[PDB]
């Protein structure tokens, strides 16, 4: 932070009859940060001197402080940790033939708030709650009798919505409040994030930042391979961890495909037949029972989502290699 | 060089073509790489991409449509993945098998490439001269303006073997016409001629020794003949893959060896296929396998198709830089074909990036010659028809360069240089053989 | 065998089963676009293989006297695979 030229960096290559190199002009800040404390992945921190009154609506976080000077942050020697509020997406898309944009129909959110890494997971957790928002892939209705045979078959809240923005609204409000600190799907990095990022953009989606921790009333302006810079910092605070990205695939090298099927027969020895949803197909506007089989297999690939990410040990594998390299857990998880 | 064809070095070639047309579209239209990503995977924003024109399945009918079409990404673009295209949004184009094409596009459910935009190659830049060099010229044609005569082959009908209007021919260039220059293209004895196919060679009773070889053949048949080309008039040979004469039957196809066509030192010059040369200031670029007639497009839009096809595969052949841009070669069903020999395509490129002035294509196809983008194409016909009948030869008459008319555009600069407008000073006609 | 385009628009689709059989369905009347999955059957009596392929549900149907063809089926679905795993 200089009061002016803030964004300007020293070359290396500087003319000068004094010195004929300079080193760490381009130094990023948490890499600085991270080096002068000597901070090795997540751990707890000593903070000294914190100010409890400067911040003001910046975070969807409970508690806001800040520091003057990094030198106030040490880290400490303590091996154990909070338990960690995980959070389950399964994202079902319907392909829009006339502009080709990919549209999200639903999601099933499955809530994990005591896994511990401290101790072993145990086999088949059950969430602590699960729900589902769908809208109508057709219309702007739903079959009859949708609601009490959802109520009558399936797991977990299901709720009906008009179109996809007030859908996406409640999806983004429920992410507020529960607050999850690790983010659990299939494929997410790179296919479903982006799809939810750009569909929250396409309809104006004001509370479109708490997929992350921090508040932002409006998108970057370059929003529209930037792309994965932008979602990453928009997600930042909330672990994405994704069992088929290259970190998941490095854990299971048993698979071919890496399909979340697959995955499951490799990893838990169980046997998950997949249906091929595709939205595009009239039934799904007047058969209820389609569109319930349909929302079931969503919901069932998230809870084998989140039981394969936590049998593969996902989680405690990345944190103890990112407290083995120093870097953060973050780029560990996706990079 | 051998008849060697390796797969890794014909792929490096391929690629090579991608890498090369992706960067100077991004010289040309000022982009950054990070612009640029791979079109086979989703991605909700709208990127830049260049690959090539292929089919959607590799067994395909011989017949293509818009509808039908992928592009072939480079291995650092794409890992070599193919992605079918979405052509609905693009109203007008035209696109051929092998061309390399730049696409302002988006991939949004994985399986289409939805072309928003065409980013159309930049039509490459057109050579240059000094003032001193053009003076110099000016001196050597002493104020006559340039004369060139262009003929193509087959010399001799279908159901003989006279060249009585070869000798005709000559005698009118040698005591009428009188040019500087003249090229003659090939096949001289082709090998697709079916009485060289059959074997059906008759003794020839004004040879004091029958040949025993095709070779033997061309000596006795055409270098007399040919010797009789008055020596003021230095011409060209250019082959074709299916001249008898060579020994190398692949595209692009190293010169003749004068010697063994026992043709004399004075006036007679081998040039290889392709190959590009100065006549004066003029560029010339020679090829020797029918692009008009192999090159076929997929077509949409009312304004494109009312073009003459002429134009625009012309066209085509200026934005890909090479003489023939169709891939894989055309075939002829096994009797002939192009011949591309995949690994040296590179040889096939236009020589130092500069479009020629003057552009000889020779094609089955009536004999035209056009200007397009400032490039005067021609295309002069075979020599002698089928059946035996009259064909055609292009003339080619070039007024003297001259600073002073103006006819000459000034570059600006600190080294002051000339472009050449042969468009504007050559006129071009097809004459009766 | 999935259907990637409209089957009208298939290249060569006479040398397709899949085709030859959603073009059977277009004319006899039932809908069928790109993405459709095309269950069949090689059926026995020259017909192509294309042509002597019928829908899964019409060979089940025994009034309608239609068989695998044995030819097709011990050539290109049993020789073919078998030739290739014990190759060594």
């Amino acid at each position: 932070q200089t009061p002016k030229s803030s964004r300007d960096t020293i070359p290396s290559d500087l003319s000068s009859d004094t010195f004929y190199h300079v080193f760490g002009g381009n130094s990023n800040i948490f890499e600085s940060f991270v080096i002068q404390n000597r901070i090795m992945g997540p751990c707890w921190l000593d903070i000294k001197g914190a100010d409890f009154n400067s911040i003001r609506n910046a975070s969807h976080c409970a508690v806001e402080v800040s520091v003057d000077k990094p030198q106030n942050i040490t880290p400490t020697t303590t091996k154990t940790m909070p338990n960690l509020r995980c959070l389950s997406l399964s994202i079902q898309t319907l392909m829009n033939p006339k502009e080709n944009k990919q549209e999200i129909v639903s999601i099933t959110l499955s809530a994990y708030r005591n896994i511990s890494l401290d101790s072993p997971i145990p086999e088949n957790i059950k969430p602590d709650d699960l729900c589902t928002l769908v809208r109508p892939p057709q219309s702007t209705s739903f079959p009859l009798g949708l609601a009490a045979l959802a109520k009558q078959k399936l797991p977990g809240r299901v709720r009906l919505f008009n179109n996809e923005k007030a859908m996406l609204s409640c999806f983004c409000a429920m992410l507020k409040v529960e607050d999850p600190d690790v983010i659990i799907g299939h494929r997410l990095q790179n296919v479903y994030l982006d799809v939810l990022a750009h569909r929250m953009h396409d309809l104006n989606i004001p509370t479109f930042s708490s997929i992350g921790r921090r508040l932002r009333r409006t998108w970057p302006e370059k929003f529209g391979n930037m792309n994965h810079f932008f979602i990453s910092d928009i997600c930042s605070g909330r672990l994405i961890c994704d069992i088929a990205n290259e970190m998941g695939q490095s854990l299971t090298p048993k698979c071919q495909s890496w399909d979340l099927s697959e995955m499951y027969q490799v990893t838990c020895e169980k046997e998950h037949k997949p249906l091929d949803i595709d939205y595009q197909n009239p039934q799904y506007q007047n058969d209820v029972n389609s569109m319930t089989m349909a929302l079931q297999e969503n919901i069932t690939n998230c809870m084998i989502s989140a039981e394969v990410s936590y049998r593969i040990q996902l989680l405690t594998l990345t944190k103890q290699l990112t407290n083995l390299a120093g870097n953060a857990w973050a780029q560990t998880l996706g990079g | 060089r051998t008849m060697r064809q390796n797969l890794q070095e014909a792929s490096d070639v391929l690629d090579d073509q991608i890498e090369s047309f992706t960067k100077i579209i991004q010289n040309h239209y000022k982009l950054s790489p990070n612009d640029f990503a791979d079109p086979t995977i989703q991605s909700q924003s709208e990127i830049y991409a260049v690959g090539r024109i292929v089919p959607d399945s590799p067994t395909y009918d011989k017949f293509l449509n818009p509808e039908s079409l992928s592009l072939e990404t480079s291995r650092m673009g794409g890992v070599g993945r193919r992605v079918r295209l979405d052509l609905s949004q693009v109203n007008e184009l035209s696109f051929f098998l092998g061309q390399i094409v730049a696409f302002k596009g988006k991939n949004a459910n994985g399986d289409y490439f939805t072309v928003n935009s065409i980013l159309p190659l930049p039509y490459p830049n057109s050579p240059v001269s000094t003032s001193q060099e053009l003076q110099e010229f000016q001196a050597n044609l002493e104020g006559s303006s340039l004369k060139v005569i262009v003929t193509c082959g087959p010399y001799f009908a279908n159901d003989n073997f006279s060249l009585e209007l070869l000798q005709e021919f000559i005698d009118s260039i040698n005591n009428e016409v009188k040019p500087h220059v003249l090229i003659m293209f090939g096949p001289f004895i082709d090998i697709t001629h079916p009485l060289i196919a059959s074997g059906k060679l008759p003794n020839f009773p004004q040879f004091k020794t029958q040949p025993k070889t095709l070779d033997e053949l061309f000596l006795k048949l055409f270098t007399p003949i040919l010797k009789t080309i008055s020596p003021h008039i230095q011409t060209v040979l250019i082959p074709s893959t299916k001249d008898a004469i060579s020994n190398h039957a692949a595209y692009p196809q190293a010169s003749l060896i004068r010697k063994a066509l026992q043709l004399p030192k004075r006036n007679f010059k081998c040039m290889a296929n392709p190959s590009s040369f100065q006549i004066n200031e003029i560029y010339f670029g020679c090829s020797n396998v029918d692009t008009f007639k192999d090159l076929k497009e997929v077509i949409k839009g009312g304004t494109t198709s009312s073009r003459y096809r002429l134009d625009r595969v012309s066209e085509h052949i200026l934005q890909q830089r090479r003489y023939y841009p169709i891939f894989p070669g055309s075939i002829r069903t096994h009797i002939s074909g192009a011949d591309l020999d995949v690994s040296y395509l590179g040889l096939t490129e236009f020589v130092g990036g500069f479009s020629p002035d003057i552009m000889i294509i020779p094609s089955e196809l009536q004999h035209f010659a056009r200007v397009v983008q400032n490039v005067v194409v021609i295309n002069p016909g075979r020599f002698i028809r089928a059946t035996g009948n009259r064909g055609s030869y292009a003339q080619i008459t070039v007024q003297c360069p001259d600073l002073e008319d103006g006819k000459l555009t000034l570059v600006e600069g600190e080294e002051p240089v000339y472009l050449h407008n042969v468009w504007k000073r050559a006129r071009v006609d097809l004459i009766a053989s | 065998m999935k259907l990637s385009k409209d089957p009208k628009a298939y290249p060569g689709g006479k040398n397709m089963p899949a085709v030859q059989v959603a073009l059977r369905m277009r004319k006899a009347g039932r809908v069928v676009k790109a993405g459709s999955v095309i269950t069949f059957v090689i059926t026995k009596q020259a017909l192509s293989v294309a042509e002597r392929a019928h829908a899964l549900n019409e060979v089940m149907i025994k009034s309608n006297n239609l068989i695998p063809d044995p030819q097709y089926y011990l050539e290109k679905q049993i020789f073919a695979p078998v030739e290739r795993l014990l190759e060594r």
